[PDB]
């Protein structure tokens, strides 16, 4: 399950770092996000909704 | 370049020769002292190199580098460096034809998948590997005789 | 499946667009900005002189400009050495300046034949007809004689006002600022703009040898014919010597690694419109993949054209005994902001076109801000326990840590506690208890409790978007 | 650079048994050919220009 | 009929709050730490001599001691920083006895006498070297009005071997002179304190500093300094008598608390010590009673603050009376704290709020069951760092120390230059096995247990408010 | 996570263990990625040692060891708690 799980859940956490580099790009523009993100713990749940949503599919068989 | 003489005091002599004449006052950008370093109790050769760049006239930055490495050669028989070095070489050409008979086999448009692109990475790293050390070995034999 | 036709497109469609967002980014320039804002307001907002109100802003008067470039132009541009061009010792300005006068031939226009008694002639606007070539009072050399507009690099423009050629009388200034004073003192004294002309210019080039951002500065004015003038100023930070450290190999390297990813996505898309259906331009998804293959690949040979040559900025930094011909490059770099718009518009194109999952895009409000109201809900909570500590602190380690001082210091060595900062050594020393009991205390507080308060917070915002959707989208 | 070749390089590179060389130094130069004028002095002037 | 109570209890601590924060914000001056670190820089940063690099804060030896004391002290002491000088100064010393101590029999010819380490069972009583005066005879504490002290390397008493000084440089210099002619501080010697007070009369804040060097009984000095500023501010300009009135208006403040406390004990008569808000509430009162009753001692011994502006020769004792301006503040920050918290009690009425505080209270038994469990693990291993690195490191010479080494850890604030080297092995292996149990294991347990909690009262209120 | 925990490590021992001294040995090398877990070393002379590999081996590092390893021993904690917690609650 743990290759699946980190394979599935890519996009998303590419998205998210994409989103958060664009933040940063502008907030820049007018004229650190790390710290930011790490106290969102955002990759956590986006990891542990697949992780759930595997083990449940593995589950049954 | 400036040879710097053999004995030290031919090298005082040629030193402040240079340093009368004003052979370093002027634009000047570089000054690149390298010489050298051998270590026979562990067999290694080592290349120093010592730099001051001039950004503007008056002032300077500095720089070195100590690089220690060992000087095994080609002309030196079959040893370690070749034999892994010919055997990673045939690594290269059996993922190589491994992958033409796939490109054949599935015919066109293989393109667009990770199969088809991590395998040729492996092969562009293999090869580089190979190649490297050989030249590295045939310079060995070039700057030693010479 | 959905592993090559959902995995693919959309993965290949974020990374171009992070490849834009990347090179887009890499195209602001701060230093060049500032130093032509400095430039401008030292130029701009100059009076004429200390008693004189004429600025460059406020021309009312043909003497408007006669009495600014003796005064603050002379101030804050023709700063004596240490005569060298350094104000403040740290603005450079790079070469000589030049001046050039677009004014109407001696007889421009016509007076009527009914009121020829008292009616001499007229002068018509700045054109490339109406622009005088032959010579204009003393001519003793090129103070009054017109240039041509092929002889002195000079072409239309046709800006704000109107297309101001490169026909009109040609000046240079000096390498001093006393005798590039008395040059402009002996061009006011006599007609060097009279009353039959029509646009003034002048160019001067700024290098500011501490920093690497040599540009050029034109100053223009427009005297409509129906008297008075408007002046008005522009910078192009026009450079060619991008390739210097290792930031400049990482802009190299993002933008040939945007190039090949642009050959590749053309490569991939010619040919499943070729021997497959074709004319698709109403379909919102095939023509616009073509239009912004084609844009990058014009906006990329544009901006690879527009550095062919990088030989003017050496050959002016070698020989600089005169006021090169820096107009077209100023052109040219204003084509090149132009198309830094058209690209930043490009890149809203390509984000447009990363929107393929449509529908997404004002349904969720309601639970963003809900969202929003609970983050608020937790800053309360969160300002309340920090500024008990901080009075806490500032009341116990008040007189005798150098650290919790002032209490407007207490909140930034907390601050910095947080960030992982702690000395550790005057709080214990200074007191033995209670000293080691609030670091504990907060500590505990401040990383297992309370900060993980914040993170649950969003955990079940994300849940709940991700619930509602695969519900809605997912049911109906 | 002239005393400091003067005071360590020299008692480094030639000695009693001092640290074998296998090969004398060398002081190649570049000259740019383009004499710079240079800065008041006081701070470093940014990096290079 | 329920809003109206809300309301009077909300008003009512409103108003308690703006007083408690107006008066201890009216005792906080910011002349009374530059003052302080001022003096500081006057004995502590200068260096013993004119020649020397060492001051006190650096000592190591007793010839160093002998040089501050006949130097960097009196040109401080007596200035040429716009102090003046009240009553006179005092030094005082303590030491043990010889044959305190039990030397082996195998080597009993080789060492003729040890001094053992300071301790009230082994100190000395009996005079030394010129049976003179005051300075070589025990005098017990109660005859020296004194008290313990609490330093690094124990608790020294207030007796010792003591001599007042002079009130000017020539004969302070010539009896320090004196005092180091002879032996005064022998082998024996184990603590030594120099007491004296200042005025400081340009900016009214007096000043009583206490510093004391320790010999520990394998050689050395260990130092340490204490200043506390004092002051004698009573009814002075028109801004005082605010604090005078606002002192009486928290007294009745806190006699109608207390009173309302006794009257809702009496109806509920128990039961009222679980609700967690009413342990607070009664928490409150005791310490400010406490703060109460210590307001007066240091306002009712003041009066003889000022019999000593009048350049008499005696050792004014302001030991006490700096002692409990420490224990004031100590005690009046806590109370700020307890007080400053209790706004979640009017706050928890808004939904997101009062959903955080559900949220908050139904997992405090979860956590509070998981804290055991993290802080045995958190002990063995300090436990086993003070062991291992209990000699070398001056980070783990202590327990306690161990423990905040760790928590500081857990910040990332780690050295790991001296653990590496302290042990070669099992020091690496600590350092990779602490951060890889904490880190990556019991860190998210807390997280898991506060994000289950969150999601299960947001569910729970918010189907409970479907059913309305 | 630690087989590619020791592949950075022995990488980074062959490359950069000769001129940094933070990577001499291969212990060493352990200890300076735990290290980079707790943000505690900072990168100033990395890119001495090499420069084609000097930053490019802190950012991947981190990167896929802090925001993409390092969670996977949360989430998972995290499910199981909740697990368990209705593997009472129904009983
Ligand atoms: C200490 O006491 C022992 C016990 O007899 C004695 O032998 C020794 O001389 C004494 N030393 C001094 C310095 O008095
Ligand atoms: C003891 O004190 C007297 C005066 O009180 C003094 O004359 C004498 O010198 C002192 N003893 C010694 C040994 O100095
Ligand atoms: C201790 O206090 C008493 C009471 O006033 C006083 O007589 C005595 O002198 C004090 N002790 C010393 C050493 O001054």
């Amino acid at each position: 399950v743990f290759g699946k799980t980190l394979c599935r859940a890519l996009p998303e956490l590419l998205g998210v770092t994409l989103g958060l580099v664009v933040l940063g790009v502008a907030y820049a523009q007018l004229a650190w996000a790390l710290r930011l993100w790490g106290a969102l713990r955002l990759g956590a749940v986006i990891l542990r909704w697949r992780y759930h949503a595997l083990r449940g599919e593995l589950y049954r068989p | 370049v400036q040879e710097l003489g053999l004995s030290l005091e031919e090298s005082r002599d040629r030193l402040r020769f240079l340093q009368l004449h004003n052979w370093l006052d002027n634009r000047s950008r570089a000054v690149f002292l390298e010489l050298t370093r051998y270590s026979p109790a562990v067999g290694l050769h080592a290349a120093v190199t010592l730099r001051l760049e001039f950004p503007a006239a008056g002032r300077a930055l500095a720089a070195l580098s100590v690089r220690p490495f060992a000087l095994r050669r080609l002309s030196a028989g079959l040893s370690l460096p070749l034999l892994t070095s010919v055997c990673l070489l045939l690594f290269a050409v059996h993922f190589a034809v491994a992958e033409a008979r796939t490109w054949h086999r599935e015919g066109r448009w293989r393109v667009l998948r990770l199969g088809a692109w991590a395998r040729w990475l492996l092969v562009a790293l293999t090869a580089a590997t190979a190649l490297v050390r050989l030249a590295q070995l045939g310079a060995a034999d070039r700057q030693w005789t010479r | 499946k959905y592993l090559k036709s959902v995995l693919r497109e959309l993965v290949t469609y974020l990374l171009f667009l992070i490849v834009l967002c990347i090179l887009t980014y890499g195209m602001m320039s701060s230093n060049v900005y500032y130093y032509t804002r400095m430039m401008s307001q030292l130029f701009l907002d100059t009076p004429v002189s200390k008693t004189e109100k004429t600025n460059f802003k406020t021309l009312s008067s043909m003497e408007d400009f006669w009495k600014f470039t003796e005064g603050s132009l002379l101030d804050g541009l023709y700063w004596k050495m240490q005569n060298r061009s350094f104000i403040f010792y740290e603005n450079l300005l790079l070469g000589v300046p030049r001046i050039r006068q677009l004014r109407v031939r001696n007889g421009s226009c016509s007076i009527p034949q009914d009121l020829r008694d008292e009616i001499k002639e007229c002068y018509d606007v700045y054109s490339v007809s109406s622009e005088d070539r032959a010579p204009f009072g003393p001519r003793n050399g090129t103070a009054w004689i017109y240039t041509s507009e092929k002889d002195l690099n000079g072409s239309s423009h046709w800006g704000i006002i109107a297309t101001y050629s490169g026909a009109g009388y040609y000046l240079d200034l000096s390498r001093t600022r006393e005798e590039t004073a008395a040059q402009v003192a002996s061009l006011k004294k006599n007609v060097w703009l009279d009353r039959g002309t029509r646009a003034t210019f002048i160019d001067f080039s700024v290098y500011n040898a501490n920093i690497n951002l040599f540009c050029v500065v034109r100053l223009l004015v427009e005297f409509p014919a129906t008297g008075g003038v408007i002046p008005s100023w522009q910078f192009q930070p026009l450079k060619l010597i991008r390739y210097v450290t290792t930031f400049d190999f990482f802009l190299a390297a993002c933008e040939i690694i945007f190039c090949f990813f642009i050959f590749y996505y053309v490569v991939e898309e010619i040919l499943e419109i070729r021997i497959h259906k074709l004319h698709y331009f109403r379909s919102f998804w095939n023509c616009l993949d073509v239009v912004i293959v084609v844009l990058s690949v014009v906006a990329i040979g544009i901006n690879i054209y527009r550095t062919s040559n990088v030989e003017v900025l050496l050959q002016f930094l070698e020989d600089q005994n005169t006021f090169p011909n820096f107009e077209h490059l100023a052109y040219w770099q204003i084509q090149f902001n132009n198309i830094a718009a058209v690209t930043v518009f490009f890149v809203w194109i390509k984000l447009f076109k990363f929107i393929n999952f449509n529908r997404t895009m004002s349904q969720l409000s309601t639970t963003m801000s809900r969202c929003a109201k609970d983050l608020f809900g937790f800053a309360i909570m969160f300002f309340i326990i920090f500024l008990a500590y901080a009075q806490l602190a500032y009341l116990v380690f008040g007189t005798q840590v150098d650290d919790f001082s002032t209490f407007q210091e207490c909140i930034f060595t907390q601050f910095r506690i947080i960030l992982g900062d702690i000395n550790f050594a005057e709080i214990e020393e200074a007191n033995r208890v209670l000293g080691p009991i609030y670091f504990t205390t907060f500590v505990f507080f401040m990383f297992f409790i309370l900060l993980n308060m914040f993170a649950a917070i969003i955990a079940d915002t994300y849940s709940e978007v991700k619930s509602d959707l695969a519900q809605q989208k997912a049911e109906m | 650079l002239w005393p400091w070749m003067a005071h360590v390089l020299l008692p480094y590179v030639h000695g009693n048994q001092s640290s074998p060389e296998l090969g004398p130094p060398r002081l190649r130069q570049v000259r740019l050919q383009e004499a710079l004028y240079p800065d008041p002095p006081g701070p470093r002037v940014h990096t290079c220009s």
